[PDB]
C-alpha cells in the first residue's frame, strides 16, 4: 500500500 | 431404316418456301417500334421518384 | 523516456483493422460456429484499443479498459479450446453441439468478466490473487489445448499448421499475458522501483497494445 | 373446413367458465383466430384474437382482463377462459379464422356458436344511417355505411369488409377491402367507396339475400361493427 | 398497417423454419455415387442400410449419409455436374474383372481423370472402391494382364496385378496438394466398406473443421 | 447415299435466298440515330432467405410478386415491394433447375434433375399449398417451363424434346422433336402462339403451337446457346451462349441481324431478356456482373455489379419498372 505510485490505485 | 434422314429433307424444304423480307424493311420497323414506345420505358429515362415504387413504398 | 510515443500509435492502427473486422465479418458475411467468437474478440479489442488511445493523451476509464482486456483474453482462450475439440471428437463437433452453444459461451464469458470487475469494485482484498489465479487458468488452458492439438496432427493422420499454432501460442505469452500478470501482482510484493517504470510498466503496456494490433489479422485477415 | 365450439348453457354472475372450439379441415396453426359475440337482440361485437403462434393477443375493453385467450396447436383448438362473468356477457360466440399476407381474405370462415347465459374515444365508429328497406323480388338495393376516420390507408388498401348474416345462421363473408368478392359469392354484389362513404349494391335481388348487413373496418386495433340493416320481402 | 403488420410476423415464423431447416441439413454428410456402369454400384448400394436421380439416406455412428445416384441420366454432363458442388465426397465405383471385355477399363480411367481433374471437385474427397476381386484372380490366372496394359512386365498374381492397377488410378489427379484418393478393396462378402466409407469422411470432416475453424 | 446430297444443295439455296435479301445492314440504318447516353441503375431491394445457390426467378404478372427457386429444396414467394414472403413450399427434391408463375397467379411450377414437373396450387382452402400436379413423361432434367394459360404448359428438357402438357390429364398433347442436342432455354412470344428454344446445336428453333411443326430453324452461334428471349414487337428474338456473344435475329427476313460483343469478355451467358420499348438489352454474365446493351447500336451503356458469384437468372417486370437478377450467392437484387 504505502509503496504505490500513481499507477496503483484504481478507485 | 434411313427415315431420319428421309425427314429431314421434308422438314428443310418446308422451310425452304417461305416469304422473307428485306432486311431494311425489319430494321426500319425495329426503328419504329423503338421510337412509338420510347416515352413509355422507365429504364431508359429514370421515372421521377413520386412514381417509382420501389423507393418510398 | 517517452516510449508511450508508439503504444498510442499501435493502437491507431490495430483499432483501424478491428473497425474493419467488426463490419466485414457481421455486415457481408455469414456467421458460422467460430465467427462470433471471433466477432466478440473484435468487439473486446475495439473497447480495449480505445481506451488505450484515450489514456495514451497527455476519467474513469480504468474499469471499461480492464473489462475489455480479461473479456479479450477469455475469448481468445475460448477459441483455442473450441478449436481443439473440433479434431478430439469431431463427430460430436459435427453432428452434436447445440447450435447457440457458442452464443452461450460468450454471454458467460461476457458475464465472468465485468462480475470479477465490480467485486474489485468493493490485507483484506485477496481478490489480486484470485486475478492472478484466473489469469494463469487461462494460460494453462490456452497452452494446454494447443498441445493436444498440436500432438494430435503429428501424431497419427498422414505445414502452415504447425507454423500458426507457434504463432498462435507465442503470443498472448509473450505479448498479450504479462501485462495483467504483472498488474495485480507487482501492487502487493514488489519493493523495487525503477524497473517497475522501465520495461514492467512500458512494456506491459505496449505488449499487450501489440497484441490487441496484431489478432485480427492472424485470425481474420492471415486467411 | 368445420369449425365446432363448445361450452356455456346456465351460469350464475361472478363465476366462471371456459369455451372450446375444435377445427376439422385446415391448417389451424397458420390461421389467427377471433372470438367474436353478439348479443340476443344486437348486433356482432368482436371479443379477442390471437395471431398464429400466439405472439400476438388482443382484446376489448368490456371483457380485458377478466378474459384470456388460448391455442392448443397439437390438438387444434381454441380455448377462451372467462372469469367475474357479469349479467352483461349472456350472448352467441361465433369463431372467426383469418390468414394474413398480401393478397389474402380475411373473416372467410365463421363458426356456428355456443349460447351463453349469465342470469373509449379512439376507436372508429361505424354508422349505417338505414335500419330497414323492404325490396320486392328483382329490384337494385343499395345499402350506406359511414365511418368516423379515413379507412384509406397510405398504401393503396381501404379496409372495408361487408358481411351477410341470413336468419338462424352465421355470418358470411361477402366483401373485403371494399372492392373485392369473397369466393363462393355470386357476382351481384359490389361495393363503393371515398373513404368515408361506403355503399353496397345488391344487384338483380333473388330469393336468398335476406337478412342483416354489417359493415365492418380492419383499420386499426379494435375492431367495430355497425348498427345492422334489414332487407324484408 | 393493421393487416400488414401480421404479414411482417408472417414471414418471421417462415423465416424461422427455413433457418431451422438449413441448420438440420448442415449437419449430413454427402457423397456423389459415379462410375462407369456396369461396374458394382447397384452391389455398393446394397452393401449398406439402404426416375432421374436416386438418392439413398443411411445412418451409422450417430453419423446421416445421403448418397446421390445419377447414372440413369444421360445426358450432357457439363450442364448439371455443377450441381453437385460442395458435396463431402465422391464414390467411384470401378470393377477389376472388365480387363479383357469391351478396353472397358480404360473409359474407367477417362471417366476418373474427367471427373477428378474437375475444376468443381479441385478439393472434394474421392474414396475409391473395388467391388469386383473374387472371380478376378481366376480371370488373371487364365489370362494375363498384357489385353490391358502392354507396358505391365510383372508376374501374373493378384497382389501385384492389384497394386499395378492402382498406381494408373491413384496417378491421373493433377492436384497432390490439395485432395486425397482413398482406395479400397471391395470383394462381395466383406462388410467392412461402411467402416472404410465412416473413417475417410472422418478424416474428410476433421480437414474441413481445420479450413473453417480458420486453422491451416 | 441415295437422297443424302439433296439436302446439302437445298440448304445452299436457302442459304443465298436469304442472303439475297441483303439490301442494307440494321449498323447503316441505326447510325443515324442518337445514343442512350449512359446507363446508371442502382439496387433497391435485396432479398436474404435462401441456403444455396439460386437457379430460376419468374416475375408475376402484377409485377409485385416474384417466385424463386434454390438448390435447398425451398420455393419462395417474395413481395418485391416490401421484401416480405408469403409462401415457402418445400418440395420433395433438391435438385430445380427451372421454375415460373403462372399468369392468372394460382399455380406455380418447378422441376429439376427429377425428370419431373411438378405443379404447385397456392389459391385453395384449408390454408397450405399443395402440389397440384406432378407431370412424368420426359426422359431427362427439365431446363425451362411456361405457362400458356391455367391448364396448359411447355416443357423443355435435356433429352431432346420439347412438349406440350395439359394439367387436368397428365398428358402431353404434341412432342417437339428436331434438336440434336439438349435444350438450355424457351420463350413464348407475346401473344403465345409460337415459342422459339435453343439447344446445345449452336441453333434455335421456331415451334407452332396449334400445329407442331419446327417453321424456322436460326443459326450462327458457335457454342451451345444458354438463353433466349422475344423481343415486345414479337417479330425478333436475342440469345446468349458460351461465345460471350449475343445476337439479335429477326422472323421475317429469318436471318441474324446483329452481333453485341466486347473483347474483354470471355466468358458465357446465362441469361437475357429485354426492355418494355425494345431498346436495353440485359446480359447477364459469369463474371459476377451483367451488361447492358443498345439493342439498335450494339455498344455498351452500363453494367451491373453487386453479386459476389455468377448471375443464374434476370428477369423484367410486365410495366417495365424494374428488373430482378439472382445469382450463386444465394441474393437477389433488384435494380431500378
Amino acid at each position: 500500500p504505502e509503496w504505490w505510485m500513481d499507477y496503483q490505485k484504481r478507485y | 431404316s434411313i427415315a431420319q434422314a428421309r425427314k429431314l429433307v421434308e422438314q428443310l424444304k418446308m422451310e425452304a418456301n417461305i416469304d422473307r423480307i428485306k432486311v431494311s424493311k425489319a430494321a426500319a420497323d425495329l426503328m419504329a417500334y423503338c421510337e412509338a414506345h420510347a416515352k413509355e420505358d422507365p429504364l431508359l429515362t429514370p421515372v421521377p421518384a413520386s412514381e417509382n415504387p420501389f423507393r418510398e413504398k | 523516456l517517452s516510449l508511450t510515443v508508439l503504444t498510442c500509435i499501435v493502437s491507431l492502427v490495430g483499432l483501424t483493422g478491428n473497425a474493419v473486422v467488426l463490419w466485414l465479418l457481421g455486415c457481408r458475411m455469414r456467421r458460422n460456429a467460430f465467427s462470433i467468437y471471433i466477432l466478440n474478440l473484435a468487439a473486446a479489442d475495439f473497447l480495449f484499443l480505445s481506451g488505450r488511445l484515450i489514456y495514451s493523451l497527455l476519467k474513469i476509464l480504468y474499469p471499461v479498459m480492464m473489462f475489455s482486456y480479461f473479456a479479450g483474453l477469455s475469448f481468445l482462450s475460448a477459441v483455442s479450446t473450441e478449436r481443439c475439440l473440433s479434431v478430439l471428437w469431431p463427430i460430436w463437433y459435427r453432428c452434436h453441439r447445440p447450435t447457440h452453444l457458442s452464443a452461450v459461451v460468450c454471454v458467460l464469458l461476457w458475464a465472468l468478466s465485468l462480475l470479477r470487475s465490480i467485486l474489485e469494485w468493493m490485507w483484506c482484498q485477496t481478490s489480486d490473487f484470485i486475478t492472478v489465479a484466473w489469469l494463469i487458468f487461462l494460460c494453462v488452458v490456452l497452452c494446454g489445448s494447443s498441445l493436444v492439438l498440436l500432438i494430435r496432427i503429428l501424431c497419427g493422420s498422414r505445414t502452415r499448421l504447425y507454423v500458426t499454432i507457434l504463432l498462435t501460442v507465442l503470443v498472448f505469452l509473450l505479448c498479450g499475458l504479462p501485462f495483467g500478470i504483472q498488474f495485480f501482482l507487482f501492487l502487493w510484493i514488489h519493493v523495487d522501483r525503477e524497473v517497475l517504470f522501465c520495461h514492467v510498466h512500458l512494456v506491459s503496456i505496449f505488449l499487450s497494445a501489440l497484441n490487441s494490433s496484431a489478432n485480427p489479422i492472424i485470425y481474420f485477415f492471415v486467411g | 373446413v368445420q369449425l365446432v365450439e363448445s361450452g356455456g348453457g346456465l351460469v350464475q354472475p361472478g363465476g366462471s367458465r371456459k369455451l372450446s372450439c375444435s377445427a376439422s379441415g385446415f391448417a389451424f396453426s397458420s390461421f389467427g383466430m377471433h372470438w367474436v359475440r353478439q348479443a340476443p337482440e344486437k348486433g356482432l361485437e368482436w371479443v379477442a384474437y390471437i395471431s398464429s403462434g400466439s405472439g400476438t393477443i388482443y382484446y376489448a375493453d368490456t371483457v380485458k382482463g377478466r378474459f384470456t385467450i388460448s391455442r392448443d396447436d397439437p390438438k387444434n383448438t381454441l380455448f377462451l377462459q372467462m372469469t367475474s362473468l357479469r349479467s352483461e356477457d349472456t350472448a352467441m360466440y361465433y369463431c372467426v379464422r383469418s390468414i394474413y399476407y398480401y393478397g389474402s381474405s380475411p373473416f372467410d370462415f365463421w363458426g356456428q356458436g355456443t349460447t351463453l347465459t349469465v342470469s373509449g374515444s379512439a376507436d372508429i365508429v361505424m354508422t349505417q344511417a338505414t335500419s330497414s328497406v323492404p325490396v320486392t323480388p328483382g329490384e337494385s338495393v343499395s345499402i350506406s355505411c359511414r365511418s368516423s376516420k379515413s379507412l384509406l390507408h397510405s398504401n393503396g388498401n381501404t379496409y372495408l369488409y361487408w358481411f351477410l348474416q341470413r336468419p338462424g345462421q352465421s355470418p358470411q363473408l361477402l366483401i373485403y377491402r371494399m372492392s373485392n368478392l369473397a369466393s363462393g359469392v355470386p357476382d351481384r354484389f359490389s361495393g363503393s367507396g371515398s373513404g368515408t362513404a361506403f355503399t353496397l349494391t345488391i344487384s338483380r335481388l333473388e330469393a336468398e339475400d335476406v337478412g342483416v348487413y354489417y359493415c365492418m373496418q380492419h383499420l386499426e386495433y379494435p375492431l367495430t361493427f355497425g348498427a345492422g340493416t334489414k332487407l324484408e320481402l | 398497417s393493421a393487416e400488414d403488420k401480421a404479414a411482417v410476423e408472417r414471414s418471421k415464423m417462415i423465416d424461422r423454419n427455413l433457418r431451422e431447416d438449413g441448420e438440420k441439413a448442415a449437419r449430413e454428410v454427402k457423397l456423389l455415387l459415379l462410375g462407369a456402369g456396369e461396374s458394382g454400384k447397384s452391389t455398393i448400394v446394397k452393401q449398406m442400410k439402404i426416375t432421374g436421380i436416386v438418392e439413398t439416406h443411411f445412418t451409422f455412428k450417430d453419423l446421416h449419409f445421403k448418397m446421390f445416384d445419377v447414372g440413369g441420366q444421360r445426358s450432357e454432363r457439363k450442364k448439371w455436374i455443377h450441381c453437385f458442388e460442395g458435396v463431402t465426397a465422391i464414390i467411384f465405383c470401378v470393377a477389376l474383372s472388365d480387363y479383357d471385355l469391351v478396353n472397358r477399363m480404360h473409359e474407367s480411367m477417362k471417366l476418373f481423370d474427367s471427373i477428378c481433374n474437375n475444376k468443381w471437385f479441385t478439393d472434394t474427397s474421392i474414396i475409391l472402391f473395388l467391388n469386383k476381386k473374387d472371380l478376378f484372380e481366376e480371370k488373371i490366372k487364365k489370362s494375363p494382364l498384357t489385353i490391358c496394359y502392354p507396358e505391365y512386365a510383372g508376374s501374373n498374381t493378384y497382389e501385384e496385378a492389384a497394386a499395378y492397377i492402382q498406381c494408373q488410378f491413384e496417378d491421373l489427379n493433377k492436384r497432390k496438394d490439395t485432395k486425397e484418393i482413398y482406395t479400397h478393396f471391395t470383394c462381395a462378402t466383406d462388410t467392412k466398406n461402411v467402416q472404410f466409407v465412416f473413417d475417410a469422411v472422418t478424416d474428410v470432416i476433421i480437414k474441413n473443421n481445420l479450413k473453417d475453424c480458420g486453422l491451416f | 447415299d441415295q437422297l443424302r446430297q439433296e439436302a446439302e444443295q437445298l440448304k445452299n439455296q436457302i442459304r443465298d435466298a436469304r442472303k439475297a435479301c441483303a439490301d442494307a445492314t440494321l449498323s447503316q440504318i441505326t447510325n443515324n440515330i442518337d445514343p442512350v447516353g449512359r446507363i446508371q441503375m442502382r439496387t433497391r431491394r435485396t432479398l436474404r432467405g435462401h441456403l444455396a445457390k439460386i437457379y430460376a426467378m419468374h416475375w408475376g404478372t402484377d409485377s409485385r410478386l416474384l417466385v424463386s427457386a434454390s438448390q435447398d429444396g425451398k420455393l419462395i414467394i417474395w413481395d418485391s415491394y416490401t421484401t416480405n414472403k408469403v409462401h415457402a413450399i418445400p418440395l420433395r427434391s433438391s435438385w430445380v433447375m427451372t421454375c415460373a408463375y403462372a399468369p392468372s397467379g394460382n399455380y406455380v411450377a418447378c422441376g429439376g434433375l427429377d425428370n419431373i414437373c411438378s405443379i404447385y396450387n397456392l389459391k385453395t382452402r384449408e390454408g397450405n399449398v399443395r402440389v397440384s400436379r406432378e407431370l412424368a413423361g420426359h426422359t431427362g432434367y427439365l431446363s425451362c417451363c411456361r405457362f400458356l394459360d391455367d391448364n396448359q404448359i411447355v416443357t423443355s428438357s435435356g433429352d431432346t424434346t420439347c412438349a406440350l402438357w395439359d394439367i387436368e390429364t397428365g398428358q402431353q398433347t404434341t412432342t417437339f422433336t428436331g434438336h440434336t442436342g439438349d435444350v438450355m432455354s424457351l420463350s413464348l412470344a407475346p401473344d403465345t402462339r409460337l415459342f422459339v428454344s435453343g439447344a446445345c446445336d449452336a441453333s434455335a428453333k421456331l415451334w407452332d403451337v396449334r400445329e407442331g411443326m419446327c417453321r424456322q430453324t436460326f443459326t450462327g452461334h458457335e457454342s451451345d446457346i444458354n438463353a433466349i428471349c422475344f423481343f415486345p414487337n414479337g417479330n425478333a428474338f436475342a440469345t446468349g451462349s458460351d461465345d460471350a456473344t449475343c445476337r439479335l435475329f429477326d422472323l421475317r427476313a429469318d436471318q441474324e441481324l446483329m452481333t453485341y460483343s466486347h473483347d474483354n469478355i470471355i466468358c458465357g451467358i446465362t441469361s437475357v431478356s429485354f426492355s418494355k420499348s425494345g431498346r436495353l438489352l440485359l446480359a447477364g454474365y459469369d463474371d459476377f456482373n451483367c451488361n447492358v446493351w443498345d439493342a439498335l447500336k450494339a455498344d455498351r451503356a452500363g453494367v451491373l455489379a453487386g453479386h459476389d458469384n455468377r448471375v443464374s437468372c434476370l428477369g423484367v417486370t410486365d410495366d417495365g419498372m424494374a428488373v430482378a437478377t439472382g445469382s450463386w450467392d444465394s441474393f437477389l437484387k433488384i435494380w431500378n
